[PDB]
Formats: C-alpha cells, structure tokens, sequence
C-alpha cells in the first residue's frame, strides 16, 4: 500500500528471540512429529509425537526423583509446569516416567482415547495432553495432528504417544522460530481447569 | 528521560532521543531506533505486544549482565519475573484468538509508520498471523490507516506553542 | 475505525459512527449507539464494569458464530476466556463493597449521560445497588454532575482548530 | 434530578444477560432456599438450602466419577470449582457424593457448626460453605439466612444442608436476573484461603 | 468530587481541593494534602507504590470503621482484598529489583515536588533504597528533573482559555 | 539540590504502616537473628534464625490441627502461606510441627543442604525456605545470613533452623519498619514455583 495519509512507511521488525536463551526457555518447531524447548548452552528438550513406545513402566518415579535427586534443575521445572497444566489427568497408567538413567523421560499415552476414529471425544485425557502440548509450543504447532481452527477441543488426533526427553541443542527449530511465549503461556495463569474433585 | 517500563534504575537508552533495538533484539540489521516520547508509551499503556517483548528483553539483559547464570537460567527468577513483566491477559487474548480462526500476534513480526520526512515512529505492533501465515497489508488496512492519524494528530500537538 | 478491546479483526461496528448494542444485549428495545469515541474508552481504561460486560458480550458472539459449541459450552474456553477478558481486580472490589455494605456493582444496570441536544453519549457506568435494591439518583447525585463535567470537556477539545 | 450541568439525559440500560447462556453458566435466585445455575440449552444446577438430607453416604465418590466418567461435563467442572473455593475444609464426612444414577447429588451438611446457636462462630467449615454458596450466586443471595452486612464471615445461618443436584432449565430465576458474574468471582482468583498445612 | 481507586461511595476527601493523608497515615506531623488533580492519577494510572499504598489505608479505614473486627482480623478479608486492591505485578518488580541489586521500593517512603508558590504537588513517588539503605537525591537526580517537567506542563495546561 | 527548574522542594514523607495492623499482618526485623509477623491488638509471630533445635519431632501434626482446631485463627493462616510459598519441599523430615500446646511452633531444619560448607549448593530445600523467609519479611531481611545481591538463589547460609512460633506484641521492631509488603508479595501470585511432579 506504500504511504498511509502521508509520508510514511510499514518498515517492519523480526525479533530475535534467540538471543533470550540465557534466561528463559525458548520453544520451537523441527517439523510435523517434533518440537523442542531450549533450556540453556547446548541443552534442551524433546518432545515427540509418535506411534511407538519407550517406556513401558505404569509407575512415575516422581518418588525417586525428588528425593534421590540427581535430576536436572529446569528441566524438570519445565516438565512439571507442563504436567500439571493439563486438566482432568490423574495418571490412568498413562504419564508413566523414569528417571533411572533415562532421566527426564515420560510419556503420555494419547491412545487413550480407546475405541478407535474419534472415540471418548470431547473427553479423553489426550485431548488434555494435546491442549497442553499446543500451549508449550505453539503458532507452529498447527503442523502437528491437531488440524482444523474453530473446532475447540474434541481434537482427537492420531499419535498414540507423546514422549519427553532431555536432548542436546542442536539446529532444531527449522519449523517455526523459537519463542518464550509458549512456556509463558503455560506458566502464566495456567486457567487451572480441573476437573477433578 | 526515564522510563517505568524498565527494570533498571535509568541506567541508560532513556536519555539519546530515543531507545535503540540492537542487532541482537533484532534479526536484520541494527539499531532500530524510536523515539523517546514514542517508547513512552509502553510507560502507561498496559496493552501492546510489542511493549511486552520490549519487557523481556530488558530483563533479558540484566539478568545475564548481573547475574552471569552459569549452568542454570535460574528458571525460578523467571517464575518471578513473569508476574511482575508480561501482561498475562494478552497473552491469552493472542491465545484465544488462535482457538477462534481470528489473526492473532505469535510476537515475531511488528510493523510501525516511519514518517520518513522527519524520522518519527508510532512504534511496533504486531503484524498478526492467520491460517498458518503473515497477513497482507491490504487486509491489515485500515489500522495502518487509524495509526497514521495517530501519528498526525501527535505531529500537529507536538507544536509547542499550543495544542 | 478499530477497537483493542475485541478479540474480533476488526470484523464490524467499529466504524458506523459507534458501537450499537442490539436487543439481545439489552432487555428494553434495540440500538442504544455510542459514538466510536465513547466506546474507545474501553480500549485502554482497564476498569469499568460497563466495558467490561462488552467485552464479554464480543466473546459470546464470536464463541457462539464460530464454534457452535452443541451439547456442551465448553466452560474450558471460558476459563481461558476470563482470564483473558474479565478484569478480575474490579470484580472483587465491587465483591468486597457488598460484604462491607457499601452501594456496589451487580453488574445489570447502567446509566449515562445523553446530551439529547447533539445526541453524544458518555458511555455507560454502573447504577449501583445497596441495600437489596437500586440507588436514587439523588444520592447518586455527584458523581453524575462529574460526569457532565466530563462530556463538557470533551465537547470544548471536540473543537478542531485547538483544544 | 433531570438534566446535569447542560441537556443531558441518564437513559439507562438493563443487560440481557441470558443470551450470554450459550457460552458460559448464568446464576440466579429463585426464593430464600433456592439458587440455580444454568449451563446450556435446557439445563444447569439447583442448589438447594434445605433442612433435610438426601445422601447418607459419607463417602465422595470422586474415584468413580473421573475414572468411569459417565457423568456430565461442565457441570462437572462447575462443582470441582466451587468445592475447592471453599476454605479449610478437607471433608470431615461432609461433602459426601454419589455419582451412581444421582449424578451430580453432592451435599455440604452446614449442620457441622455443632452444638446450636450460633456454636463454632468464625471457625466452622460452614461458613467457609456459606461464603462460596454467595459467590456462586450472589447479589440476590441476600434472601438466603446470610443476614446482615458488615459482618463478615461467622455468618452461623440455620440451614443445615446444602444440596447440589442437576436439574432442568425452568424458568427458576424469580427473584434476581441470571448474572455470569457469580461463576467469574469463583473462578477469578479464587484468593486460595487455603488453611490446611 | 469522586475517586475511582476508592472503596467508599464518595464518602469524603475527595471534594475539600483535595486527599490529606492524617497522623495516623504519616509518622511525621499531620495533613500533608495532595490536590484533587494530582490524586486523581490514582484513579487510573494502575504502576504507583504510593497510589498502592494510599488504597490500602483507605481499605484499613473502612474494615475498622465498618467492621469493628474484634479477635480476629479477618485474615481471609485480606485475601479477597488484595486481590482488589494492591497491584501484584508492581510488588514483584520491586522484589526483583532487590534481587538483582538495583534501587527498589521499600514502601515507607516517598517524595515529591512541591511548587511551594502555589502549593501545587506532583503526589509522592516512591523514594528507593540500595545496599540497606536510602539513595541520595543526587543520584536519584534526573527522575526529579522529570517530574518538575511534568508539573511544569500541568501548570502551564492550567491554564483555561486554551492549552 | 534544593529546587527543580523552578521553585519545587522535595518534602519527603514516611509512612505509619503501624496503623495498618488490625487489618492484615505486618512483618518487621529485630536483629540478624530474629523478624517478627504482628497479627492484631499485642499478638503476632516470633520467626527465629537459629543452630538449636526445639521441635524433634517428625511429625507435623496437622490432621489433628485441622480437626480438633484448639488453634489460632489468623496465625494459621499465616503460617500456610508461608509453608506454602516454600518451592520443592514435601517434608523430608523438617517441617515437623507440634499444636499440642506449643501451638504453632514449626520448624524448618535449614541443615538440609547436607554435608558442610556449601553443600546442595542451587538444590537444597533449605535455600527455598530462606527464599520464602526473605518475602515474609523483606528490605530488612538483609542482615540475615542471606549475604550479596546479584546472587539469587544457591543461598547456603550457616543456620541450621528456622523456627516459627506464637509471641506477644512487644515491640520488636526495632531494625526494620513494619510492613504489610512481605505478607502480601507471598500471598500475591506465590508465583507457585512447585517443581514437584
Ligand atoms: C510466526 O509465524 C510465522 C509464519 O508462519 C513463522 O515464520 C516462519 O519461520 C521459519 C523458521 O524461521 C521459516 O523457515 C525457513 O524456511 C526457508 C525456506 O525457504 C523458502 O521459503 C522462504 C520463505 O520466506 C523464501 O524466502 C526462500 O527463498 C525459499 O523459497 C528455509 O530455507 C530456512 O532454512 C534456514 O534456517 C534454518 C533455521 O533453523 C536452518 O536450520 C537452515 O539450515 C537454513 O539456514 C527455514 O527453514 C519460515 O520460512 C517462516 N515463514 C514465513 C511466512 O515467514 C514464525 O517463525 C512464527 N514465529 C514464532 C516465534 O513462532
Ligand atoms: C441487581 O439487583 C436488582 C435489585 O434487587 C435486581 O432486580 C430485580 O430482578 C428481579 C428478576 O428480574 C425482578 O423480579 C420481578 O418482580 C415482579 C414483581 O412485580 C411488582 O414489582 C415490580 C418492581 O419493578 C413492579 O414494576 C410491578 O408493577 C409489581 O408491583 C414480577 O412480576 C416479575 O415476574 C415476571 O418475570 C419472571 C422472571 O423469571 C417470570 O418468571 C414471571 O412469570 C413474570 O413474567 C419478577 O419476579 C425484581 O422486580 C427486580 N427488582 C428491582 C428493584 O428492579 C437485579 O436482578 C440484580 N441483577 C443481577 C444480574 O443479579
Ligand atoms: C526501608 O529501608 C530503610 C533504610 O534501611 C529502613 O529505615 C530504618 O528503620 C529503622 C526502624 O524504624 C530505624 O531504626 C532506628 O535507629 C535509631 C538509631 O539512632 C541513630 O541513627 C539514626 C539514623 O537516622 C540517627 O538519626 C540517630 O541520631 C542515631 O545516630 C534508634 O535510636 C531507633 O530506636 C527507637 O525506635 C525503636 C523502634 O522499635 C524503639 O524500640 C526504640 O526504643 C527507640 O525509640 C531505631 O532503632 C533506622 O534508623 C532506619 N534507617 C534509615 C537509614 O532511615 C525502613 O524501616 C525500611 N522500611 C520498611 C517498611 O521496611
Ligand atoms: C525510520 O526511518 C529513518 C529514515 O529513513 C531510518 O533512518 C535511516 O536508517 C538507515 C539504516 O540504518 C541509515 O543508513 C546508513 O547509511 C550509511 C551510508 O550512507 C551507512 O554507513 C550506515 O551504516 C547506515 O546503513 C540512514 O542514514 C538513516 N537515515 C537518516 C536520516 O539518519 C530509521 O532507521 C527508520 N526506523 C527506525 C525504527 O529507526
Ligand atoms: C441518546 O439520545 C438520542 C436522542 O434522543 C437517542 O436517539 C433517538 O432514539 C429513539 C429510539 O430508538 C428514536 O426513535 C425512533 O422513532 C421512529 C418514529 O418516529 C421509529 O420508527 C424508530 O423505530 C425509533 O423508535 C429517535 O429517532 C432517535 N433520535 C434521533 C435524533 O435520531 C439515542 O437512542 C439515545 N441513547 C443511545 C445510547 O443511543
Ligand atoms: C506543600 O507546600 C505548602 C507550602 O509550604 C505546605 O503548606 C504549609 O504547611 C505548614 C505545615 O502544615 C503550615 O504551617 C502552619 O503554621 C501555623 C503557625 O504559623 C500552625 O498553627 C499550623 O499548625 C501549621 O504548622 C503552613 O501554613 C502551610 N502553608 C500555607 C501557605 O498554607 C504543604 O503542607 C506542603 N505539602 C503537602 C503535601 O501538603
Ligand atoms: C499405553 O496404552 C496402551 C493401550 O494402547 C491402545 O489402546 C487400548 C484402548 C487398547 O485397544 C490397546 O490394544 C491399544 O494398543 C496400554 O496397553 C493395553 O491397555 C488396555 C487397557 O486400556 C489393556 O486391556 C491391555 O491388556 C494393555 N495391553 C497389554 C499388552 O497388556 C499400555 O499398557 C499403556 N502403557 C502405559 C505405560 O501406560
Ligand atoms: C450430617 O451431619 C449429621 C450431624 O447433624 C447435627 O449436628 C451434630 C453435631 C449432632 O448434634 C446431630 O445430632 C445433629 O443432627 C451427622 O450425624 C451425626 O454426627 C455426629 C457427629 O457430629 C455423631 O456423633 C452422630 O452419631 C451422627 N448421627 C447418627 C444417627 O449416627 C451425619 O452423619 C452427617 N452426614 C453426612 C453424610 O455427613
Ligand atoms: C534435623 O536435621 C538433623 C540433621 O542435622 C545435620 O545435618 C545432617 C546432614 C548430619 O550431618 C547431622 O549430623 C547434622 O547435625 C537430623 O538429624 C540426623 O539426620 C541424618 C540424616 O540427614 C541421620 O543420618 C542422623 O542419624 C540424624 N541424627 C540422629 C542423632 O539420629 C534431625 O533428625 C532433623 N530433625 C527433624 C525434626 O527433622
Ligand atoms: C497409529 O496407529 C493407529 C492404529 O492403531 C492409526 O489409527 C487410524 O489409522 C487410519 C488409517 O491410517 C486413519 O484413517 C484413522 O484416522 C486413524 N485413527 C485416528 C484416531 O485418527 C493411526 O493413524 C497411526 N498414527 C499415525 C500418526 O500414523
Ligand atoms: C540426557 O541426560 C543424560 C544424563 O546426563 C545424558 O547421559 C550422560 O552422558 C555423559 C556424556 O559424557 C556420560 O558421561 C554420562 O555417564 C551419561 N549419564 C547417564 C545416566 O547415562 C544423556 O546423553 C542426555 N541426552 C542427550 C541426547 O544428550
Ligand atoms: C421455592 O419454590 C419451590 C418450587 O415452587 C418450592 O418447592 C416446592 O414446595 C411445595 C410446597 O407445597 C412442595 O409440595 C414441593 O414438593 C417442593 N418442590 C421441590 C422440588 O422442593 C420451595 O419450597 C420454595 N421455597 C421457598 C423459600 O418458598
Ligand atoms: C433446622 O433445625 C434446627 C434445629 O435442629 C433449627 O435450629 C434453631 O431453631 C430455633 C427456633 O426456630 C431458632 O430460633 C435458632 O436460631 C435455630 N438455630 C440457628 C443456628 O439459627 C433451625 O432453625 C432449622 N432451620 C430452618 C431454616 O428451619
Ligand atoms: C439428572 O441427570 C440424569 C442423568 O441423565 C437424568 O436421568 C435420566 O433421564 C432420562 C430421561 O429420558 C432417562 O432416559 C435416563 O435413563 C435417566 N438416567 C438415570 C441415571 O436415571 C435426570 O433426570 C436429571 N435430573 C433432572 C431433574 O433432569
Ligand atoms: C535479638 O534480641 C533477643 C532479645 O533481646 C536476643 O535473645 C536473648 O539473648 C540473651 C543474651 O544474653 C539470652 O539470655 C536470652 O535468653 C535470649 N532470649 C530469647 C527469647 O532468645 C537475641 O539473641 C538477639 N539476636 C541477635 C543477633 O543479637
Ligand atoms: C552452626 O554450626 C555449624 C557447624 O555444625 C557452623 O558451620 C560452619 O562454621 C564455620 C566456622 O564458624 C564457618 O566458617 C562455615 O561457613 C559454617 N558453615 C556454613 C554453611 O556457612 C555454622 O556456622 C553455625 N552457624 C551459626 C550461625 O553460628
Ligand atoms: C502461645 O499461645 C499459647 C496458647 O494460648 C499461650 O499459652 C497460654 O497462656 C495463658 C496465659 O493466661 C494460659 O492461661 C494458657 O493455659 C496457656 N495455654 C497453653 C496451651 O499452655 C502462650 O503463652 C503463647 N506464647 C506467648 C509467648 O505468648
């Protein structure tokens, strides 16, 4: 449009969100199955949307983990506030993690949706967990399984699993540019939604 | 010049006409520079995502500056700093917005009117995405037009004498 | 004509001259209009129960067009909604004025001031109830001539050459 | 008072606040013991102050509701919230449930203030009930025994249950107009006056 | 006469030329009064310690007046109420400004230019402390300067034919 | 500096936050070892820093403080704001507390950063409770162990116990004004912090 009611022009900006890696987690887009949280120099997490299994325990050793330690500090902030971010979860032998090595490793079983095609629709916990995983990273995140706008909830996508795990911080986001906004969202208000009790 | 947006105690970039966004605020180039009255702005506002960004990196700079963070970001100042540094009830607004099919910021891309004849700036806001990408100005319209008549009124009170 | 107090892209009712409120907004008859000016107000003054009952209406509408939402209302939006619409501050004070017995806000009924003469509006504020019922006027009473006070101002800045 | 400093008119509005029912609950007051909620197109809550007692069981069966589900969502989420805004109350019998074909059927047994008269003033779990019972509802609550302003909490009122069950949208709203507000005051907030630990 | 950061139905003090804070407000003497104009800020401009504090008292005075609150302060009153009244996103930037060592508000005290000619005042801002202790004016400098500028427009906006 | 580009004095005022205190608590510094909580008309909170030990209890008897009552009301309170504002400390033992006539009295054993020196340097649950002393009383908290800003978190100070108990309204506050601020920065946000699970 050039010139609006005068001389002037739109010269627009691209922030470098990048450069607030030190301070606070940045998450991003790799492509339609991965995302990544940047954490700190050279570290970061891994979240994964696939079909297949890594741990097949039903316990969280959440138990050990806070106790034993020998965790890594933010992360497991991170994937506490994102835990406990998704509405109506409980555990339901889903959400299992072992930290035995394998540290920050957990996964989500989306396949509870049971049945199959849209089943517990508008009710299944994966639909909590995908709300959940679409606020952690979001803007790129439409790529993921969730497909469609003005369709709240009732998502109902085709992973059986979301699996999070500690990576190294390589050149990961190739989808969408990193951004803080994502772990704040999370982290800001939460809206609670419960559910339970 | 001083700002209350700021986390420091005008320690500087309040003063030299106007606050500058370094090549490391930015992705392209450098020193993107607006003016002092324009930055203002984000004193008082309490609703621009451009300012909240402007926040952040702020608080960005000091905290690396004077507390180093070796080996951890200190996850826990962040939690501290975010309710005293990022106007939550924007963040959801863009949030819902997603939900709805309505363009929503995603805080990457800004716009601003550069009245190119004397230098002035209205200041970034966000440019808004929808259906996966950018928006076109043409769509965009008439809030580039509502910000030009901003900027004119503000260059028709900025005579001293009077208005 | 934009507002940032709707999460719509400028979709309508930003530009006819103001903001009408139709009859599903209001119980008695349609259309009571407030110019553009008025209305602006509630883009930026982040403490008003009339504003912020409008915000809530432009939720509804959108909710309602775009998502259907049958069977259920989907009260997990609304959680999301409210924190980014309602303005949470203003509700508890006018919550802590009932438990103090001090006239509050129930959030129904609002008044304004209509200079019937060239038909400009102040925008609403709340009528304000104690005592289980509605406030008179005449206790009301200053409030309203600060109000005019208000309208009056505006209308001697209305003027275009200065002011 | 006519016109005000000029011609000037105050015009008021009354807010249909009922077309907003469609997206979030709407509460209102039917008479003194009565209270309603409603959630969506012929549905929402009665909240009933009663004297009486339906559910004898002192046992909330939470475990049941949100693993077997079977149960209403929204109005779900509208109980969890208003059972956890109430203050210091773990259960102590009281707040028993039962989800097996009475649904929602919840009741809080304001009787537990003990003794009579006014007994344990500014301490029972029932007035913590009481104050969010105001919230839920409330501008129109005044009819309810609350009595008296500038009192605030030891409120001691002679109902001894309050009894929350799913009901259909009749036109129960007689003594205040439906208002959005009570749900946001709950929700907002909350202002946690948690207590226990 | 009327205030928007008050809780009282326009009960008092909002009419006189202006707000005294009393003896029981002040350690030091009595009545220091802020004009009308200047404590109306408090109305609106939601980033202010002394605004923050100024609802507080006003909060204490009617619990006490109104309540009685005998045995018990009503602790969970104080939960409702903050909620209402004390600006949470401010109270933690001065939290991490002790954190990261740089000039915050303690909340006891405040300064403010006072045009002693016509005893005009710019209401109290927050006077900071660092390292223990309080700043000097000398460093504290600039945001005095600033604040002069500021009364020195309101004088010369006073004036009513124009400006 | 005297005048400000034109006739303006500065005169400061400080104010009588005293006055403040029979509506919400006030907290204040004695000396380096003690801080102080006022709660109402000659009663308040004795916080004491510490290398004794008072309470060897394990236990931290709530159940029967939340159900037998026979406590304080207000202090209570008080006390599980503060417990609560506390990141990442289930119990681990400290936190023992005994109402069975010393009524309050709690304790936090801050010598759980282990071994000597600094220890679970960034980890310890002792910095959380020193993090959470310093909002509970703040500005004069300075003189406390806690030593150098720019430092945040990874405190590790010398003293083994932080203890909590019920005191009379003398006036204590003789190093720092008392303050409404530090309850309210816990109260306000918390900003939750929980890292657990
Ligand atoms: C807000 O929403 C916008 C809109 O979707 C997002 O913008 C996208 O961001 C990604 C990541 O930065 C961009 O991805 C890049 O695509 C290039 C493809 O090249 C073709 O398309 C471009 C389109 O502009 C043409 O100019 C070009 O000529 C080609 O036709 C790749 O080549 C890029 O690769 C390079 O960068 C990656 C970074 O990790 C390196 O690993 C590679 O080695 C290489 O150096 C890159 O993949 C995408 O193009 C942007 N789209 C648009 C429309 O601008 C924002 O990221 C999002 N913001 C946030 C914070 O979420
Ligand atoms: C904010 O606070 C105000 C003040 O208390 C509340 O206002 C009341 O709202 C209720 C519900 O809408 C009104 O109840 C109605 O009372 C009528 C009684 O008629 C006599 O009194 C009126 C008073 O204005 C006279 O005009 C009339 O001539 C009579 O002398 C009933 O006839 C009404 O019944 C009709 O509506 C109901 C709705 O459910 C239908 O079921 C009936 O079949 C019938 O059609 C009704 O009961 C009450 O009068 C209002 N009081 C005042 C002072 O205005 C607000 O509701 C409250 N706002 C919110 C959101 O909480
Ligand atoms: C915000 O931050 C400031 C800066 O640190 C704090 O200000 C301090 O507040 C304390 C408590 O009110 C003051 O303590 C007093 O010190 C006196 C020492 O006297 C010498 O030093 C003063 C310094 O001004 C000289 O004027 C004097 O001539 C001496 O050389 C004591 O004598 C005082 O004792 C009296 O009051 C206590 C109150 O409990 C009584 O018990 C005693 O019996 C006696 O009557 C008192 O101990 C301290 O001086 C202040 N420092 C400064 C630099 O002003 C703020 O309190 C803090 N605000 C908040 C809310 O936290
Ligand atoms: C708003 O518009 C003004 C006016 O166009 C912009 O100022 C201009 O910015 C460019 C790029 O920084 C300057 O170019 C310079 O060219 C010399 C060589 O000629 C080179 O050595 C410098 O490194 C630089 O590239 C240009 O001189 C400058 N114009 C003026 C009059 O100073 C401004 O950048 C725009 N927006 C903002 C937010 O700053
Ligand atoms: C603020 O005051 C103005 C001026 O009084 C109000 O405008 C007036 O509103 C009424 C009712 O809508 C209009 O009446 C019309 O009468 C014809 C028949 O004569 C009928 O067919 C229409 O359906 C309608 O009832 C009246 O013409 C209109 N006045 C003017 C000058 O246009 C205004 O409604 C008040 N407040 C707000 C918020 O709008
Ligand atoms: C802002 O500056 C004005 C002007 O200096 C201050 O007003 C002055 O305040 C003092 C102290 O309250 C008044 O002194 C009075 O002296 C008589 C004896 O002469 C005594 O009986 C009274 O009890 C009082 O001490 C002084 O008259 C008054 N000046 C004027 C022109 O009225 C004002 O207090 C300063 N700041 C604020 C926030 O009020
Ligand atoms: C992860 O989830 C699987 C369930 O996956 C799918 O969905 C189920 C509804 C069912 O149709 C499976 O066949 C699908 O593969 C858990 O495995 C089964 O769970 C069901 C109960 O829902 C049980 O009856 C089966 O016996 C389980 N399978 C076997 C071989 O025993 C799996 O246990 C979950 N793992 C974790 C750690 O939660
Ligand atoms: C609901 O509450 C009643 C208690 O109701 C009243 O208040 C009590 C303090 C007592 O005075 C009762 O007589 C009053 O009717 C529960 O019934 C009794 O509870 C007390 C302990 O408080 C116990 O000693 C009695 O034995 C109980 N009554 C009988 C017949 O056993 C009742 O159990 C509560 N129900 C639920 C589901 O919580
Ligand atoms: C309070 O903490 C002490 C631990 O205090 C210090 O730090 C320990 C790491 C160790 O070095 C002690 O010697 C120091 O005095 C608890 O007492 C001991 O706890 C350790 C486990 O950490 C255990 O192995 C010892 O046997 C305990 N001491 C004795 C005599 O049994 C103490 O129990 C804690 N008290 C409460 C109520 O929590
Ligand atoms: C993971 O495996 C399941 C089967 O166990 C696949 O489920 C359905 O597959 C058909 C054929 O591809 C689709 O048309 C259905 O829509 C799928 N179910 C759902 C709920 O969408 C599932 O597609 C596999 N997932 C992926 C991503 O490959
Ligand atoms: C996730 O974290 C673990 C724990 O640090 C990493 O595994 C360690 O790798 C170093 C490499 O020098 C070894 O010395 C350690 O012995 C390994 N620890 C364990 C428990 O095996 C793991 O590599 C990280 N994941 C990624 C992709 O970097
Ligand atoms: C509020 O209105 C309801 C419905 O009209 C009243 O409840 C009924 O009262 C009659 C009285 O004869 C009983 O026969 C019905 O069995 C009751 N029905 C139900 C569902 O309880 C209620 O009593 C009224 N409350 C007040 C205070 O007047
Ligand atoms: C429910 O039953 C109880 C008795 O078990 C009634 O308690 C008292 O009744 C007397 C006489 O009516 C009143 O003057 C007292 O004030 C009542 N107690 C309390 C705490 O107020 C109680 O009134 C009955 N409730 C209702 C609403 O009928
Ligand atoms: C509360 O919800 C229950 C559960 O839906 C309602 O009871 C059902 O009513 C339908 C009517 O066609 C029957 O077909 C179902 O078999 C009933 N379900 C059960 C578990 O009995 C109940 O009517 C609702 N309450 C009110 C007042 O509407
Ligand atoms: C802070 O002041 C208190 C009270 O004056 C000091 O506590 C007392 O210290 C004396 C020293 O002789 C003991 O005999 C008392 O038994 C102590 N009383 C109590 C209740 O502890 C305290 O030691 C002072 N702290 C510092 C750092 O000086
Ligand atoms: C409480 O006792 C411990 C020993 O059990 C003291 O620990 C160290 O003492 C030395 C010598 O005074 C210091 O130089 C160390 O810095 C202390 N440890 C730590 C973590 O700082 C401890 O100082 C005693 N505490 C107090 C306040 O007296
Ligand atoms: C902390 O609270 C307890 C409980 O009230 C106080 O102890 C009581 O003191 C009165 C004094 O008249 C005695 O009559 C009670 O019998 C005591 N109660 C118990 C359980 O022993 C205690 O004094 C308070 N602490 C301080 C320092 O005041």
């Amino acid at each position: 449009s050039n010139l609006y009611k005068g001389v002037y022009e739109l010269q627009s900006l691209d922030l470098n969100m990048e450069t607030l890696n030190m301070t606070m987690p940045l998450s991003c887009t790799k492509n339609n199955s991965h995302h990544y949280i940047r954490v700190g120099n050279e570290t970061g997490l891994e979240l994964t949307l696939t079909n297949t299994s890594l741990l097949d325990h039903k316990f969280c050793n959440l138990s050990d983990a806070h106790k034993k330690n020998l965790y890594d500090h933010a992360l497991m902030s991170i994937i506490s506030t994102f835990h406990l971010s998704i509405p109506n979860f409980n555990q339901y032998e889903a959400m299992s993690c072992d930290f035995n090595g394998g540290k920050i490793t957990v996964q989500y079983n989306l396949s509870h949706s049971y049945a199959g095609d849209a089943a517990r629709h508008c009710g299944t916990i994966a639909n909590g967990v995908l709300q959940t995983f679409m606020r952690m990273a979001w803007g790129g995140s439409y790529i993921a399984l969730d497909s469609g706008c003005g369709n709240w909830d009732c998502i109902m996508t085709s992973y059986q699993y979301l699996i999070i795990q500690n990576t190294t911080w390589e050149d990961h986001c190739q989808f969408s540019r990193p951004s803080p906004i994502g772990y704040l969202s999370l982290l800001s208000q939460r809206t609670r939604d419960i559910y339970i009790s | 010049g001083t700002f209350t947006w700021t986390l420091s105690d005008s320690e500087g970039n309040a003063t030299p006409g106007g606050y500058c966004l370094t090549r490391w605020m930015l992705i392209e180039a450098e020193l993107k520079c607006f003016g002092n009255t324009a930055v203002a702005k984000c004193n008082e506002k309490h609703d621009e995502e451009f300012c909240d960004m402007l926040r952040l990196f702020d608080f960005n700079k000091q905290a690396i500056s004077r507390l180093r963070s070796p080996a951890q970001m200190s996850i826990q100042l962040i939690n501290k700093a975010v309710n005293a540094l990022i106007n939550d009830q924007l963040i959801m607004k863009n949030h819902l917005r997603d939900i709805m099919c309505i363009p929503y910021c995603n805080y990457s891309k800004y716009w601003y009117l550069n009245h190119t004849v004397t230098g002035r700036t209205s200041l970034p806001k966000c440019w808004l995405v929808s259906n996966g990408s950018y928006l076109n100005e043409t769509h965009f319209s008439d809030d580039i037009e509502q910000q030009a008549d901003n900027m004119i009124t503000e260059m028709l009170q900025k005579e001293y004498m009077d208005r």
